[PDB]
């Protein structure tokens, strides 16, 4: 079984990082919608944090698997 | 615009107060889908069954016929399932309900009020005004007895005491 | 960029120019092949095709034939290949007789004389190729086995 | 907000008037019958909605309400299976002793001596043995009571009433407009996220909270009435944490992403449960939870009302290369304006999924005690092969209907359809060649082996003892899947299926699953499969590609999808329609699926199913005769059909005598079909003329003039009786054989 | 009762299924009470 | 319109109906007001013969929570009819006062339940200790 850990500030760091990474990515790549103050709506934010949680969870589970944590 | 009973709900389109006992109460919108005539047929039939049953409870605790064993009304349901008198009552109800099917066809064809069987042997209804007053009373009693019989059977299921003995005890 | 076009710049012809049908590699291979080679005599066309076909016919008859487990497997395989060559050369002969009306010109396969020259070349090539396969398999032990001689 | 709900209110009046006028839906049929052909033409075109109305809106409304009617029928059917399990079954007796009691949920009335069909299935019970696998489903659900089966029957009944109400409501009260139906992005988002995703999520939740505790208690050995009721696991988290100690921590490990705490009940074990011979339900719970996450995530792909998402039109129009012209341009317009194009795709996919279901369910038995209930394993494999094959041929049927009717060349210039129709001779000629090559090199190997074995030349055969056609690629893939646990699936503990190699799983001394070795006979029958699938594709594809026109008939689209011919000229154009290729390909589907179920039945009896003796020896049902006898046709005739038809033929006077009767009855129906298949309408019309004369003589001629069936209907009736007869023969043969011996 | 629903119940498949179910039903009932009638008893 | 401090930083009002949002806010307000008044009341006094979250768990066994759920569910079904109809189709000061007090009670109850998770104490107990 892959080794996962209880929540720590490092897990929080990975989630926060992945979320911000996806906010910036969503500002660049979402085709239908002041770098972040132009056309930034709730759907765009909600979609990017949805992916940020998907990417963050995948990253946390993988970095816990390999030992990086 | 809005319902007399529920102030914040709008009055159902099919409920115009033509049927006595109407207060606009139909939130789930069963009258927007189904024929109100059929629904008033069903309301009065369920209520008349319930009124006869609540009097059925009360009299059956107070008295029972000497040829039948003394026992509780739900036990009476099971005894008359196994004895044959339940099948008798079911047959005669079903026999009357055949002409009830004919009566409901008369209602659907527009030629009969939903609860009218012209059953006034004792001539208690004198004119239209008292008939309307009695009719509102009948629907109110019908609805109240539907809730009451559910209470009597459910209370017996929870506490194995009859309605008169449950008032007498506790 | 479109890699499929109408064949011969004619849209209503019943073919499509495609990479498989009309690449330069396909055109080079067909032209190089003896049947379509320019400058090749019909007899010479038959000799090259025959040498090829007779050479590879011996192997399935030899390796998978009824007499394969016998020591006469190669002789049986050659004879079976030779018999198939004689049946096929009869087929070539009868096709030539019925298909082509007799004409003086022999420079093409699609002529009575040209198909007769082709059949002549195919028989000589096929018997020679079958014989060449027999000589090679008999001499080389590895060819006698299925490649398991090393094992 | 361009994705919106739009409905016409009270479109169609709920009246019995059109019920009383049969044929009301078409202008041809509404003027009444003059010949008996009208009667047949009534049923033949009833569900052909786009033949009655021009408007796509009324067509879509009719389809939506007919889908609710179908769902109502399925829910009524399910409610009946639950009620027959509750009332007319030995389910409670089967729960106590799953390996000895035979499932039975059907009891016959004693009327004409037919009460012999109430055989002794076990558990103090007499009834017809049932093979649908419902008992194993219910044990997997954790039902453990007939009362809960009554509640499931009522839940099915309520759903059946709600679907028939919804079909009435959505046709007659609030029918959606066409712009509602043409929301493929919204529908896909909801059917991936909501239908499949919350379906898996809710089912995984049920498995974790109900199936897992009840089945752990059942496999521990606790009697079904000693097991706590399924809500007592929901409330008493302490009692649930006894069985699975991870429940002591609750939902904090889920949200904090500490998911390895849940490894008690969300496993990746693989293999089978040794007690039941079924899949580990902890694996199934993890499986459904993982599918739920991806299905919900997938249902966020498409753009609906907020700018995030894909336009499927943009995805399709961007995929074009140098070989394929304009590419997938115009396919979105097709699939949101043609119902038949959607039905062609979805029927081919539903059939493919049903075929995948049959292979995966036998190999990885998913229910407790289903692997060693061999009548159920054979029944559900054979059933889902037939549902798969039928649905695949209906995918080609509605591809033909799309091509004949909904295809417009103006909107399909130089796209993928245009290019396929413009090289259909190359497609059909190469498919024709591969089918000839593969009939020669699969069935001709059988003819070679028949000949050599008949000639005394056993050294000249394709066999394991002679020339060995080994399936090296299939054996190699089996090697990889046996080596996969700990190597390429490191966190797996066992193989995905024991069919690939590994242990023999035995339950109640009967083999649940065991390695299926592949030899020369398996190479030969798999290339038989590749051949029969290829030829069925050739007939169905040749019908789709040549539905609109040929070199033979240049205006075939003007004759329609379903026409009998265009006369005896051009040499004869009998069966030139796309319909007649569906007609001819349903025979080849029948041929394909019949060989698949025969291969499965013989291979599982010969090499998988049987009893485990002391020292782990497995005595198989037909004793390993597949390897040396499935290489000849005489072996299939002798050692499979003749040897195993013993049970149907000798079933009279027993509980399996119904199978003997259906065996004979279906041989009858199959033969009776050939009257419609080998004959033509003109014979029967002249014979009917003489019979009409005999009626005229007695002044008893009918006013609806009797006609011989149409040419197409004679073909359809012949095919329907042929399929019923063949499949019913195989159904009776399979079921009596495996109920007796397995 | 509605005349169009009665005209629907007068249609050929409904009457055929009801009449042959009634026919089947009294063959079943006659073979229930009086089974095994291979002959007219005399 | 009531309780409008111009506070919609994520702009929820742009992407959901202001009537559905206001119904949710007012229903959350009222429920939270009853809940917050309830939290302090349980510690202050107990109805004769009778924990922020554990008492809920005890009550479901006694059926006290179950009876409350059924009756609240019936009123809520009528409320669902009201919400659908609203979406389909002195006192001013009091509406603002109800919204502000309800928002304060939402935070209030939220504080009380997290206080219970922390010290295992009721809100009056938190003031006492
Ligand atoms: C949907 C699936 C399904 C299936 C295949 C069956 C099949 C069966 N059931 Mg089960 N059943 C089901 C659902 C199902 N049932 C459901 C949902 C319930 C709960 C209500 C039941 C409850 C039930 C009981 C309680 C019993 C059965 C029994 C039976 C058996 C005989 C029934 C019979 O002869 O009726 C024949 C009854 C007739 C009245 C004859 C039918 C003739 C008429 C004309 C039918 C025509 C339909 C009509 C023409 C359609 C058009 C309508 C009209 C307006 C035109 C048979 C094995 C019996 C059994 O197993 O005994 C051991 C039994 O006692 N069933
Ligand atoms: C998330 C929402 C959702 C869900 C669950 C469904 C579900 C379904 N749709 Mg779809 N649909 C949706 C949104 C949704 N749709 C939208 C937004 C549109 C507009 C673009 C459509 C347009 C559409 C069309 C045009 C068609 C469907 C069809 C179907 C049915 C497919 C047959 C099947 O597998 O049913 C069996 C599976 C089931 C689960 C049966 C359950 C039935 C109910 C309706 C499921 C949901 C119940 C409820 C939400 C669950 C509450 C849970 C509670 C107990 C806690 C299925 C009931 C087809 C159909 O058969 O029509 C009836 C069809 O033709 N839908
Ligand atoms: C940088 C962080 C990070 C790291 C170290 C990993 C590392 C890993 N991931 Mg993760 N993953 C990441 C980010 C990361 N991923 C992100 C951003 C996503 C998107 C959400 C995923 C989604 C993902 C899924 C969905 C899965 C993994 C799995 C895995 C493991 C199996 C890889 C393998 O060899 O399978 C080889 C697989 C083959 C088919 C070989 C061919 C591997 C340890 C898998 C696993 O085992 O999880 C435990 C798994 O199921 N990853
Ligand atoms: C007038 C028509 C009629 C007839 C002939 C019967 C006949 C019968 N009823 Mg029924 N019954 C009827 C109308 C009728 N019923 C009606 C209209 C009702 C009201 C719904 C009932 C309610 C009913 C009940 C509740 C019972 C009977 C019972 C009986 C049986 C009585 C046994 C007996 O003779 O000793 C009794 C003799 C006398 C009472 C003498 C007077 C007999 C089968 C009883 C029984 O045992 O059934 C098996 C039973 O319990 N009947
Ligand atoms: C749609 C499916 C579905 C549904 C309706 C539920 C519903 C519930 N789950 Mg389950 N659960 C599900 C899917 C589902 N779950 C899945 C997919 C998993 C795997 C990740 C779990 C794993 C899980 C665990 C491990 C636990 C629950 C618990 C609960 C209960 C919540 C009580 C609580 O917050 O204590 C949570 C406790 C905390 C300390 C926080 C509730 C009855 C809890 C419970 O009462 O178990 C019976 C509990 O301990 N669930
Ligand atoms: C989701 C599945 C689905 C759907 C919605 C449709 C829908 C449609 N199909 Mg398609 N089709 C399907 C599956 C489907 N089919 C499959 C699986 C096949 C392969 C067999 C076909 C083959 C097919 C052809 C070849 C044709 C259609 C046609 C039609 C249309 C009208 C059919 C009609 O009125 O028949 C009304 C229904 C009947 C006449 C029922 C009779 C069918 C059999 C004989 C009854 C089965 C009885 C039972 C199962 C076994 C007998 C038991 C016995 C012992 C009593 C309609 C658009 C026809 C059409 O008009 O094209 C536009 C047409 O030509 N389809
Ligand atoms: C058992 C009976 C039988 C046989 C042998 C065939 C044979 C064939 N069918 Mg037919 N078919 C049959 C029944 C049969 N069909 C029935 C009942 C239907 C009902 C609908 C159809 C409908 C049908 C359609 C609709 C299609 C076929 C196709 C085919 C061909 C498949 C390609 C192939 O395998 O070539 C290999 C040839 C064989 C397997 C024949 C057996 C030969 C064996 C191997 C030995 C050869 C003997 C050898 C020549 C001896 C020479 C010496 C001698 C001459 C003296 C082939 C000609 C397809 C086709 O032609 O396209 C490719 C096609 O599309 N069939
Ligand atoms: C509005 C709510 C409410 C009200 C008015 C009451 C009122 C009462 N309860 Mg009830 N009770 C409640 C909620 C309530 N309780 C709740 C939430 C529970 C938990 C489920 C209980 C459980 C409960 C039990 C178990 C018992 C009572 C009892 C009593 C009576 C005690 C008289 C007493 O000491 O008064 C003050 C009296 C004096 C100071 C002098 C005399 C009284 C009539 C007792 C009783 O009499 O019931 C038969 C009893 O045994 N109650
Ligand atoms: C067996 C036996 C005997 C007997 C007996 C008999 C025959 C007893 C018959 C009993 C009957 C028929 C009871 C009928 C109950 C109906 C009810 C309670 C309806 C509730 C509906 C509600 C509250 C509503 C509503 C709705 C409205 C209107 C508007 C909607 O938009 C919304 C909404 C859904 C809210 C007796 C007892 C004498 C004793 C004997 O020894 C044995
Ligand atoms: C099983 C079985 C048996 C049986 C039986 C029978 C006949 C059982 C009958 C059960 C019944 C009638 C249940 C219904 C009760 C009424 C309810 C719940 C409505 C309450 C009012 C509500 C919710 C709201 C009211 C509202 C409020 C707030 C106040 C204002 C009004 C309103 C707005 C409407 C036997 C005896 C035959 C024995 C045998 O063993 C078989
Ligand atoms: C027998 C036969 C007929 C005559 C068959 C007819 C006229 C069918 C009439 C049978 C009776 C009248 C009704 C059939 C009823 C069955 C007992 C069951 C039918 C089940 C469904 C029809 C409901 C054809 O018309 C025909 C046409 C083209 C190719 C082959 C044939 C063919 O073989």
């Amino acid at each position: 079984v892959p080794q996962t850990v209880a929540w720590s500030a490092k897990t929080g760091a990975v989630m926060v990082l992945s979320n911000i990474l996806c906010i910036v990515a969503g500002r660049y790549v979402i085709q239908v919608k002041s770098g972040s103050f132009a056309g930034f709506g709730l759907p765009e934010l909600l979609a990017s944090t949805s992916l940020g949680h998907i990417v963050g969870s995948g990253a946390i589970l993988g970095l816990s698997y390999v030992g990086v944590l | 615009d809005f319902s007399a009973a529920v102030p914040f709900l709008k009055r159902p389109s099919n409920l115009d107060g033509a049927y006595i006992g109407d207060v606009g109460f139909d939130p789930l919108g069963f009258s927007d889908v189904f024929d109100l005539r059929v629904l008033r047929e069903a309301e009065l039939k369920h209520g008349r069954f319930a009124m006869l049953a609540v009097l059925g409870f009360i009299v059956q605790e107070l008295y029972t016929f000497p040829f039948f064993p003394k026992m509780a009304p739900v036990d009476a349901h099971d005894y008359f399932v196994k004895q044959g008198g339940g099948s008798q009552i079911i047959f005669w109800i079903s026999f009357v309900e055949l002409f009830g099917v004919v009566a409901l066809f008369e209602t659907l064809q527009g030629k009969r009020e939903p609860g009218d069987f012209a059953f006034d042997p004792l001539g208690l209804a004198k004119d239209e005004a008292t008939l309307e007053r009695y009719r509102l009373a009948e629907v109110k009693h019908a609805r109240l007895a539907m809730i009451a019989i559910g209470g009597f059977i459910h209370q017996y299921w929870v506490t194995k005491q009859t309605v008169l003995e449950q008032l007498g005890n506790f | 960029s479109q890699f499929i076009k109408p064949y011969n710049d004619d849209p209503f012809v019943g073919n499509l120019a495609t990479p498989v049908s009309t690449s330069s590699f396909t055109k080079s291979l067909l032209s190089n092949l003896p049947a379509y080679r320019a400058g090749l005599s019909p007899l010479l066309r038959g000799v090259e095709i025959g040498l090829t076909h007779g050479y590879f016919l011996v192997g399935p008859f030899y390796k998978l034939g009824p007499l394969r487990n016998s020591d006469v497997a190669l002789l049986s395989g050659f004879f079976s290949a030779l018999g198939l060559i004689v049946i096929l050369v009869a087929c070539l002969t009868i096709y030539g007789v019925v298909s082509f009306e007799e004409t003086e010109a022999k420079d093409q396969l699609q002529t009575a004389k040209g198909w007769r020259q082709f059949t002549s070349g195919w028989l000589v090539g096929s018997v020679g190729g079958a014989s060449f396969a027999y000589i090679l398999i008999s001499n080389i032990p590895f060819l006698q086995t299925a490649g398991m001689s090393m094992l | 907000k361009k994705v919106s709900i739009t409905v016409d209110r009270d479109p169609v009046a709920t009246s019995f008037e059109k019920w009383a006028q049969p044929g009301h839906f078409s202008r041809t049929l509404a003027k009444g019958p003059k010949t008996t052909t009208w009667i047949w033409n009534l049923h033949a075109d009833v569900h052909d909605f786009d033949s009655h109305t021009n408007s796509l809106e009324d067509i879509s409304r009719k389809i939506f309400s007919a889908h609710f009617g179908q769902l109502s029928i399925i829910f009524l059917w399910l409610s009946g299976m639950y009620f027959h399990g509750a009332r007319f079954s030995n389910y409670s007796a089967w729960l106590s002793n799953p390996t000895a009691v035979k499932p039975s949920a059907q009891v016959v009335w004693p009327i004409v001596g037919q009460e012999v069909l109430n055989g002794d299935v076990g558990g103090g019970f007499q009834g017809v043995q049932v093979t649908s696998g419902f008992f194993q489903i219910w044990r997997s659900s954790g039902i453990t009571s007939e009362v809960e089966l009554y509640w499931c029957a009522l839940a099915g009944l309520i759903m059946s009433g709600l679907m028939i109400f919804a079909g009435w409501f959505h046709y007659h009260k609030a029918a959606p407009k066409l712009e509602w139906f043409q929301n493929a992005e919204s529908m896909l988002n909801h059917h991936l996220s909501g239908l499949l995703g919350l379906g898996c999520l809710s089912w995984a939740g049920h498995q974790i909270h109900v199936s897992l505790p009840v089945n752990k208690l059942l496999d521990a050995g606790v009697a079904p009435q000693e097991i706590p009721l399924p809500h007592e696991f929901l409330v008493n988290r302490d009692l649930m944490a006894q069985l699975y100690p991870s429940f002591s921590k609750g939902l904090v490990p889920f949200f904090t992403l500490n998911w390895s705490e849940y490894s008690d009940f969300l496993t990746f074990k693989g293999g089978l449960n040794p007690v039941t011979g079924g899949l580990w339900l902890s694996d199934t719970a993890h499986h459904h939870l993982a599918l739920a996450v991806l299905f919900i995530v997938a249902g966020h792909m498409y753009r609906t009302n907020w700018g995030i998402g894909h336009s499927m039109k943009e995805i399709l129009e961007a995929h074009k290369g140098p070989f394929t012209g304009e590419g997938h341009k115009g396919l979105y317009e097709i699939l949101t304006t043609s119902w038949h194009a959607q039905l062609a795709i979805n029927l081919a996919m539903l059939g493919s999924v049903s075929i995948i279901v049959a292979h995966h369910m036998y190999a990885m038995p998913p229910y407790p005690y289903i692997a060693t209930d061999y009548p159920t394993q054979l029944s559900i494999f054979t059933h889902h092969m037939w549902i798969g094959g039928f649905c695949v041929c209906g995918g080609a049927a509605h591809a033909g209907i799309f091509m004949v009717r909904d295809y417009n060349p103006a909107q399909n210039y130089n796209n993928l359809l245009d290019r396929v129709i413009r090289h259909r001779d190359a497609i059909i000629s190469h498919l024709n060649w591969i089918c000839i090559f593969l009939g020669f090199h699969s069935f001709g190997l059988y003819i070679h082996n028949d000949t050599m074995r008949a000639l005394g030349r056993t050294q000249d055969m394709f066999s394991d003892t002679a020339i060995q056609l080994k399936p090296v690629f299939a054996q190699w893939v089996q090697s990889i899947h046996t080596l996969a646990p700990g190597n390429t699936t490191p966190n797996a503990l066992a193989t995905a299926s024991y069919a690939f190699g590994g242990d023999v799983v035995a339950v109640g001394n009967k083999v649940a699953m065991m390695p299926i070795s592949l030899g020369t006979a398996d190479f030969m029958v798999h290339h038989i499969h590749a051949f029969t699938i290829h030829v069925t594709v050739l007939i169905l594809l040749k019908g789709v590609l040549f539905s609109r026109n040929s070199r033979l008939i240049p205006d075939k689209a003007n004759l329609g999808f379903r026409f009998p011919c265009d006369g005896p000229g051009r040499g004869g154009t009998c069966q030139s329609s796309a319909w007649d290729s569906v007609f001819l390909g349903l025979f080849w589907m029948y041929n394909c699926i019949s060989v698949v179920i025969f291969h499965f039945s013989w291979k599982m009896q010969s090499d998988v199913w049987g009893t485990v003796q002391s020292d782990g020896t497995v005595t198989h049902i037909t004793g390993g005769n597949f390897a040396q006898s499935a290489i000849t046709i005489n072996g299939w005739l002798r050692d499979f059909l003749w040897a195993q038809a013993s049970q149907v033929i000798q079933s009279y006077g027993s509980a399996l005598s119904a199978y003997g009767l259906i065996f004979l009855g279906a041989h009858f129906i199959w033969a009776f079909s050939l009257m419609f298949l080998f004959s033509g309408r003109g014979y029967w019309q002249e014979l009917i003329e003489s019979i009409v004369w005999a009626h005229n003589k007695l002044n008893v001629a009918p006013a609806i003039q009797p006609r011989a069936l149409s040419i197409t209907q004679g073909r359809a009736v012949g095919l329907a009786h042929y399929l019923l007869g063949g499949i019913g023969t195989t159904w009776a043969f399979f079921l009596a054989r495996i109920i007796s011996v397995g | 009762m509605d005349s169009n629903f009665l005209k629907y119940l007068s249609t050929a498949p409904v009457l055929f299924t009801v009449w042959l179910s009634f026919t089947a039903s009294f063959i079943i009932e006659a073979n229930r009470f009086f089974p095994d009638m291979l002959y007219f008893p005399m | 319109v009531p309780g409008d401090a111009g506070f919609d930083p994520l702009t929820i009002s742009a992407w959901l109906d202001s009537r559905w949002l206001r119904e949710a806010e007012i229903k959350h307000c009222r429920v939270a007001m009853l809940a917050a008044a309830g939290c302090i009341a349980q510690d202050i006094f107990q109805f004769p013969g009778a924990k922020m979250t554990a008492l809920h768990d005890a009550a479901v066994k006694a059926g006290s929570m179950g009876q409350m759920l059924f009756w609240i569910g019936f009123v809520e079904a009528i409320s669902t009819a009201a919400t659908i109809q609203m979406l389909q189709g002195g006192r001013a000061r009091m509406e603002l006062s109800e919204i502000k007090n309800g928002r304060l009670a939402m935070i209030g109850f939220s504080g009380m339940v997290h206080h219970y998770f922390i010290t295992g104490k009721g809100p009056i107990e938190l003031l006492t200790s």
